[PDB]
């Protein structure tokens, strides 16, 4: 839909599981391990499924593809290994929190720590 | 560390999960006083009237059979 002109967005359902079924390949394999038991390669992994998401111009076609990765941390440590590869990949984060979906701020999204670096550049105007 | 996503942030409720001090000087506090509530409440909650006239007549009954002890007695001297 991207190299025809038209527009798309996907949803990755989520990337802290591919991570897991790509780690249990390499040490059957006999690779050598890494931090966690991950292999050298595992920012490679996910590096050049993110980037294939790109804006294309007018001289193209003018086509386009969204992405959207879910990634669950564990006692909210975003500092573990795969919550910091796909943190420096991507644009910016939308920090869901417990504390606040209890409280009644439901959807719990964390407006302190989200951003995006885009920007205003993607606003209407009336917005 | 806590300005950024990346660094340690604590939460609401991490006094008591912690478990020192200031944990163990809140639960004897929170009990101290919520005592001499269960006091105020539980005075105030026999002043019942209607409990009082039930009270009126146990202790009546009680008294006529005393009475009827005695009664007896007299009878049986007589």
């Amino acid at each position: 839909f991207r190299d025809n002109g038209k527009h798309a967005l996907i949803i990755y359902d989520d990337l802290s599981k591919q991570a897991v079924a790509y780690r249990q390949m390499s040490l059957l394999l006999r690779r050598p391990p890494g931090r966690e038991a991950y292999p050298g390669d595992v920012f490679y992994l996910h590096s050049r499924l993110l980037e294939r998401a790109a804006k294309m111009n007018d001289a193209f076609g003018g086509g386009s593809l969204t992405a959207l990765p879910v990634i669950e941390t564990q006692a909210g440590d975003v500092s573990a290994y795969i919550p910091t590869n796909v943190i420096s990949i991507t644009d910016g984060q939308i920090f869901l929190e417990t504390e606040l979906f209890y409280k009644g701020i439901r959807p719990a999204i964390n407006v302190g720590l989200s951003v995006s670096r885009v920007g205003s550049a993607a606003q209407t105007r009336a917005m | 560390s806590s300005d950024t996503p990346e660094g340690v942030r604590s939460g609401a409720g991490a006094v008591r999960d912690a478990g020192g001090a200031f944990g163990k000087k809140e639960q004897a506090d929170e009990e101290r006083y919520f005592r001499a509530r269960a006091r105020e409440q539980l005075a105030a909650l026999k002043k019942h009237h209607e409990n009082e006239i039930s009270h009126h007549v146990k202790e009546i009954e009680r008294l006529q059979k005393e009475i009827e002890r005695h009664k007896q007695s007299i009878k049986k001297l007589k």
